[PDB]
RNA sequence: ACGAGACUCUGGCAUGCUAACUAGUUACGCGACCCCGGUCGGCGUAACUUCUUAGAGGGACAAGUGGCGUUCAGCCACCCGAGAUUGAGCAAUAACAGGUCUGUGAUGCCCUUAGAUGUCCGGGGCUGCACGCGCGCUACACUGACUGGCUCAGCGUGUGCCUACCCUACGCCGGCAGGCGCGGGUAACCCGUUGAACCCCAUUCGUGAUGGGGAUCGGGGAUUGCAAUUAUUCCCCAUGAACGAGGAAUUCCCAGUAAGUGCGGGUCAUAAGCUUGCGUUGAUUAAGUCCCUGCCCUUUGUACACACCGCCCGU
RNA sequence: AGCAGAGUGGCGCAGCGGAAGCGUGCUGGGCCCAUAACCCAGAGGUCGAUGGAUCGAAACCAUCCUCUGCUACCA
């Protein structure tokens, strides 16, 4: 079962995100945001590059990850607009670093929940709120509040025991975090 | 943007020549009902005639040519 | 992009029968396709169950066709 | 009735092959090799089992009844032109053959054709089209 | 003067005219069935052309009205009206090293002419298969597949010259493919009121490479023909592959049109996935443009004229 | 004798738990009257080898082999 990454249901404007392209279309295309529970976005043909293009499949490449910046977000109707043309290479390194650390935290906690054998979207939301979202809101860092948390809690049990989630599941998650992040 | 532009309903008065690269669109002389003095020219796409009402999302743009 | 491979059961067990008996007569629009989608059952089983409740008098028939049948609930009062 | 009965067998092991009980009994035994859609209707018509029932809820008496009907077709008023092997080249009798027997009979028939070195056996040994059709354009996935 | 137009064929209508036992309608009588009337492509004979058939004629001409236009050639819309642009046939000067010597007792020249490149018979090949391309047929399913019932057409063709080979109603046998006796038609007379398919109604199936799709492959039985193996064609039972709406690119069409769907003719002893016609159901979009690919006229420039797929400079 | 770099498609190279790609070489197709430019698709991989924990390593661990950057022949 899959769950969303951060507590924001939709990203804010001018935010970088690692996007997998799903299918090419006529007026635009159809894509999927990895770190927002696979919601359908859109990239435009005019938002590909500033220069002239001679092959639409040379830079789109459906089936490949791409870094895009959010342009317009409409939470009322679920409309997401993306832009690859405005993406600068300076934030790109921080982008896949944040994406990799968030996906490793999500993979570790999903493995812990699969060991715990709980198959419900609300159950994953509640356990991941008890595990990561609380300390993410405490440290005030989107994405940066999990990798440093497990790095500081791999050698310190008192830092990891501050969350009042459970006892046996908390010990299983602490053992899974200490086994991987070593 | 921070601007919720009110929509305008406007009524055509005459049909000008058909612009565009392949002639897909045509030019009309259109006028409003809330103020029946202001008349602007708009590029409209589709089968039009004399008497149909057009829904203009903005009323401050003047019709560009084919290019 | 979730697959979620379907396994539509052929014969009714203990629990799906009485959830059907408590939920299907409280539905505004009753169709074999939509009750097979809601209860994750096979289409012939849905047709047999709606025919059984039609014979039981808890289901009001509206229109009958070779492509679909349309059923509706009864009045509460 | 519409509720599932007790000891509803999910799978069957009729002639050492897995047969599911979810399919219709007129079509679940079609998965047995050597018995098709048309042959399954006659077997279930000579035997007194209605074809509106499922496969996994029938009992062992009628199961073994239709099993002995399938291995013995002709002694239950089944005509001789309904058989997949009529006037066999070795023993010369009408006998419907089943899955592993069908593979064995086809293998020894191809071996007999290769032994007598006919054109059909030579084309079967080479691995080409044997029924006599054009091979200039069609049949591209035979080799790489 | 030619081309266009004008002309010819067909479609769309006239309850008016000319005539129909090889086409019918309406009345009357007989006959069958039901509960006093209804049904009968059951039988027969008193008028007629309402259906059908096919001849002469009629009708549409931008005729009437209102706008635009030198108020000229014309354009737009509307009323009455079966139609206010039906579809085709024919189609000028000048040429293409366009295709055909394999349509010809149309033919120049060249080759061969008795161990023949003539002719005839027997066998084989034209199908052969690591691959590429074009025109096509069937599908990827639930607006669907299977199983019953109900119900509706129009173009045609049909017993042949030396030439042998036609289309079939009815009765029996067999699941079917088929076989045997009997009759009709040289044809509005008989097949035939051509009980066509797609559709319509009602079960079974339930999103599963599945009852989709039928490739590949095995066995048996009939017909044609002197002869079917390299399976002629058909029928029956098994075998159940790829295929989940198709990349770059590209074809055809705007009204009973595209598309779905079946039936005739040509090849035919045996015979349609091809071609040419016919009828059934029946749409979306558009009344514009010169952007792409081209065409017609005029002006301009040219070192090209087997004519830009031209010409031509230098290391 | 010993320490580190590297072992990936014909060649060069990126990749570290949810996972065989890029540039380029070959073949085929399209575009054009034709060729060169241009576009598309496919084939080609024990990720050097072994064993283990790990739900599951091209990767985490230990060893071996190969070529360089280096101390050098050290009884």
């Amino acid at each position: 079962l899959s769950c969303r990454f951060y507590q924001h249901k939709f990203p804010e404007v001018e935010d970088v995100v690692m996007v997998n392209v799903r299918s090419i279309a006529e007026m635009g295309a159809y894509v999927s945001l990895l770190e927002y529970n696979n919601i359908e976005g859109m990239i435009l043909l005019s938002e590909l590059s500033r220069r002239r293009i001679r092959s639409i499949n040379k830079l789109i490449r459906i089936g490949r990850n791409e870094c895009v910046v959010v342009i317009r977000v409409d939470k009322e109707k679920g409309y997401i607009d993306l832009s690859k043309r405005r993406v600068s290479p300076e934030e790109a390194i921080k982008c896949e670093d944040k994406f990799t650390k968030s996906k490793t935290v999500y993979s570790i906690l999903r493995h812990v929940a699969e060991v715990l054998e709980y198959t419900k979207d609300e159950q994953l939301e509640s356990l991941f709120q008890r595990t990561a979202w609380v300390f993410d809101d405490k440290y005030k860092r989107p994405g940066y509040g999990a990798y440093d948390a497990f790095k500081h809690a791999v050698s310190d049990p008192s830092i990891l025991d501050s969350l009042d989630l459970n006892e046996d599941e908390r010990e299983v998650l602490i053992n899974n975090i200490n086994r991987r992040l070593t | 943007t921070s601007r919720v532009q009110p929509i305008k309903l406007a009524r055509v008065t005459k049909v000008l020549g058909r612009t565009g690269s392949q002639g897909q669109c045509t030019q009309v002389r259109v006028e409003f009902m809330d103020d029946t003095s202001r008349s602007i020219i708009r590029n409209v796409k589709g089968p039009v005639r004399e008497g149909d009402v057009l829904t203009l999302l903005e009323s401050e743009r003047e019709a560009r040519r084919l290019r | 992009k979730v697959r979620d491979k379907l396994n539509n059961l052929v014969l009714f067990d203990k629990a799906t029968y009485d959830k059907l008996c408590k939920e299907v007569p409280n539905y505004k629009l009753i169709t074999p396709a939509v009750v097979s989608e809601r209860l994750k059952i096979r289409g012939s089983l849905a047709r047999a169950a709606l025919q059984e409740l039609l014979s039981k008098g808890l289901i009001k028939l509206v229109s009958k066709h070779r492509a679909q049948v349309i059923y509706t609930r009864n009045t509460k009062g | 009735s519409l509720v599932i009965p007790e000891k509803f067998q999910h799978i069957l092991r009729v002639l050492n092959t897995n047969i599911d009980g979810r399919r219709k009994i007129a079509f679940a035994i079609t998965a047995i090799k050597g018995v098709g859609r048309r042959y399954a209707h006659v077997v279930l018509r000579k035997a007194d089992i209605d074809l509106t029932k499922r496969a996994g809820e029938l009992t062992e008496d009628e199961v073994e009844r239709v099993i002995t009907i399938m291995q013995n077709p002709r002694q239950y008023k089944i005509p001789d032109w309904f058989l997949n092997r009529q006037k066999d080249v070795k023993d010369g009798k009408y006998s419907q053959v089943l899955a592993n027997g069908l593979d064995n009979k086809l293998r020894e028939d191809l071996e007999r054709l290769k032994k007598i070195r006919a054109h059909r056996g030579l084309r079967h040994f080479w691995g080409l089209r044997v029924r006599g059709q054009h091979t200039k354009t069609t049949g591209r996935r035979g080799r790489t």
